[PDB]
RNA sequence: CCCAUGAACGAGGAAUUCCCAGUAAGUGCGGGUCAUAAGCUUGCGUUGAUUAAGUCCCUGCCCUUUGUACACACCGCCCGU
RNA sequence: CGCAAGACGGACCAGAGCGAAAGCAUUUGCCAAGAAUGUUUUCAUUAAUCAAGAACGAAAGUCGGAGGUUCGAAGACGAUCAGAUACCGUCGUAGUUCCGACCAUAAACGAUGCCGACCGGCGAUGCGGCGGCGUUAUUCCCAUGACCCGCCGGGCAGCUUCCGGGAAACCAAAGUCUUUGGGUUCCGGGGGGAGUAUGGUUGCAAAGCUGAAACUUAAAGGAAUUGACGGAAGGGCACCACC
């Protein structure tokens, strides 16, 4: 429905991006993150697996997702990008770049970045073998 | 031959040999 | 036609008065319905500020989590619930020819707020020093260790969680740490990594509405 | 997306998969106190004057 | 024969190392054995960046760093191109390039 | 050599060959051809063209480093059933 | 936003430290050790290495008990493929964790026994000790910390060298070897058969220790060199390559 107060002052959502090499979610929340406008991801925008997590679905989720946060009312969006995590890589995936900047583009204002990737103290045993994927 | 599966190889034949006389 | 967000109410989330900006954003919640009343489904939300954003000179490294224990007249009345660093400020602040000292205490302050703090810190390299590393032994780390858990349970155990916050604002306990221990082994990165609510004591509505002016 | 030209002032070098960019550095007019590194496509000379549609963007260079 | 005196690691003094897993396969790998890169880069890209700090709102917000350790094993670090093979003599240097 | 019934032919399959300035090409002439003997080739003129002044990708050949249990030299050598 | 469980201690973390080796990384406390340095302390040969014998001994594995997050032999599927009983993927049992009892094996590696002496240089680094301009902290003095410059002693190493050695690779030890003798333990005798058969011994098992012969064979093998090759890397060239 939108606040009350207009958008010549910012009203700020908190924008979590979760850039795996399988896919990119786009997730826009409220500034306390529980109570969420928007969440598309770059599969719900291919129709091949292989390019659920290419920059241009993301970039395309991106779009979406300012269009949808700006027809509620905010027009800016605080960043936290995030990859995979836990025992598993810690650099976000191809999708990551190019959805901040299609959310950059989409007449949206940015506000602080944050990673917020998990990193443990120490973890589990990861997935792979002594040897690993050896493929 | 991977000189492991040798022993392995020799091993089983052991077993073998070990059920063979009991 | 069935929109979730034309039942749902936007309120303002206000800072305790121990910082420069009150209105730290706006939070949009369903509208009361039967029992599944919004005061309820409001209460109780963590709100990630960074210091820059909630005082006007400040770091913004430095985020503070206030956590809505009130709300009155489409207005929530955060409290202080806790302190961090973010990623980047302490992913910089390790490098690799020093020592990083920790230290952890779980305090109460003079009004039931029990809290656990950590403290971070690293040996200095000197100005005019040629060794490539700057190690400390493990009885100075130990003794590094000790001060910094005796300082911060002096500033945390004596006072109450309004001073107690406004000392974390500059992070006067980082740089008081930072000042006792270079009869030790100088200390280069010394703050208050991270401060979390380990226990609270018994809301009282008359507090609260106290740190809201 | 406003057009404007800039006087090239030393042609870098040329790149391209099989080679047909000519990654050069140009001078603004209206300025003359930013430059800028551009990769031309075709045959380019030097001290002349090129067309950018969007003068935010840049290759990328060395 | 010996290829290298250090046996391609840094096992001097000790008689275990703790291992790690790869960031790229997840093989098992001693610390001291693994190829060890830190990379510090900014968390936009060159080319988001002009975008992003244009759509700011604040005024030299100065874009935070991303700072990620990676371990490579031998063979995935070889065919990352991250190290490669040096000539006998050359194999000594132990300089890091200049870049 | 002359007379008429005369057939796909809107850029020609995946995929490819030869090409840098009097050049790709369209045309005639003397030969190996030959008893007049050319759809081939050769040599010659004849009217004659924009992308190209670059690079190492698809293709290859070379060089350096490197690995080798190959030296009949990877169409090598060799393991086991 | 919490709660529970189990596992693990990132970054700091190093050709750094400690341990007989295996091995050892959150804080704090307790417990018993330990090297090195310092010593105008004490004993006074009490020492070195060692058949027999004994302690410890990664991982896996075996018995019971607890737990059981992740990962994961076996296994079930899904792919890829000529075929894949594999590589890749989703699950997933034993196991992975702790306690007690076994097992005593690893490329358990420095592929290099221990003790002692002598033999070049250099710069680092860890611990202790000594000496000294100067800077910094404990508001100011000495002490002591952090630096700086040296020295000494053990230690992990590095570079360099026509020490010398070696088949060389290389090694300040793998040197002080036909100019051959400091002490002592273990151990090898062309390649296979074969660490196999057999006996003995140990183990609940799996297996551990000891361990042949017949027969077969002219070579196996080490280091280095030149080629050729590579589904190795890096450079260079060409319209019989490309743009």
């Amino acid at each position: 429905l939108g606040p009350q107060v207009a958008e010549g002052e910012n009203v700020f959502g908190v924008c979590h991006i979760f850039a795996s090499f399988n896919d990119t979610f786009v997730h826009v929340t409220d500034l306390s993150g529980k109570e969420t406008i928007c969440r598309v991801t770059g599969g719900m925008k291919v129709k091949a697996d292989r390019d659920e997590s290419s920059p241009y679905a993301a970039m395309l989720a991106a779009q979406d997702v300012a269009q949808r946060c700006k027809e509620l009312g905010i027009t800016a969006l605080h960043i936290k990008l995030r990859a995979t995590g836990g025992n598993r890589t810690k650099t976000p995936g191809p999708g990551a770049q190019s959805a901040l900047r299609a959310l950059a583009r989409s007449g949206m204002k940015i506000g602080r970045i944050e990673d917020v990737t998990p990193i443990p103290s120490d973890s589990t045993r990861r997935k792979g073998g002594r040897r690993g994927r050896r493929l | 031959m991977r000189a492991k599966w040798r022993k392995k190889r020799m091993r089983r034949l052991k077993r073998k040999r070990r059920k063979m006389r009991q | 036609v069935v929109d979730p967000f034309s039942k749902k109410d936007w309120y303002d989330v206000k800072a305790p008065a121990m910082f420069n900006i009150r209105n730290i954003g706006k939070t949009l919640v369903t509208r009361t319905q039967g029992t599944k009343i919004a005061s309820d489904g409001l209460k109780g939300r963590v709100f990630e500020v960074s210091l820059a954003d909630l005082q006007n000179d400040e770091v913004a490294f430095r985020k503070f989590k206030l956590i809505t224990e009130d709300v009155q007249g489409k207005n929530c009345l955060t409290n202080f619930h806790g302190m961090d660093l973010t990623r980047d400020k302490m992913c910089s602040m390790v490098k690799k020819w020093q020592t990083m000292i920790e230290a952890h205490v779980d305090v109460k302050t003079t009004d039931g707020y029990l809290l656990r703090l950590f403290c971070v810190g690293f040996t200095k390299k000197r100005n005019n020093q040629i060794r490539k590393t700057s190690y400390a032994q493990h009885q100075q780390v130990r003794q590094i260790r000790k001060k910094m858990m005796e300082i911060m349970t002096r500033e945390v155990q004596t006072n109450d969680l309004k001073e107690v916050v406004n000392k974390l604002i500059p992070d006067s306990i980082g740089k008081d740490i930072e000042k006792a221990c270079q009869s030790i082994y100088p200390l280069h990165d010394v703050f208050v990594r991270k401060v979390k609510m380990l226990k609270k004591p018994k809301f009282e509505l008359g507090k609260l509405m106290e740190l809201h002016g | 997306q406003p057009i404007k030209l800039a006087r090239v002032t030393k042609v870098l070098g040329r790149t391209g998969s099989q080679g047909q960019c000519t990654q050069v550095r140009v001078e603004f007019m209206d300025d003359t106190s930013r430059s800028i590194i551009r990769n031309v496509k075709g045959p380019v000379r030097e001290g002349d004057v090129l067309t950018l549609l969007e003068s935010e963007r840049e290759a990328r260079r060395l | 024969t010996k290829k290298r005196r250090n046996n391609g690691r840094a096992k001097k003094g000790r008689g275990h190392v703790q291992p790690i897993r790869c960031t790229n396969c997840a093989r098992c790998v001693p610390k001291d054995k693994a190829i060890k890169k830190f990379v510090i880069r900014n968390i936009v890209e060159a080319a988001a960046v002009r975008d992003i700090s244009e759509a700011s709102v604040f005024d030299a917000y100065v874009l935070p760093k991303l700072y990620v350790k990676l371990h490579y094993c031998v063979s995935c670090v070889i065919h990352s191109k991250v190290v490669r093979n040096r000539s006998r003599e050359a194999r000594k240097d132990r300089t890091p390039p200049p870049r």
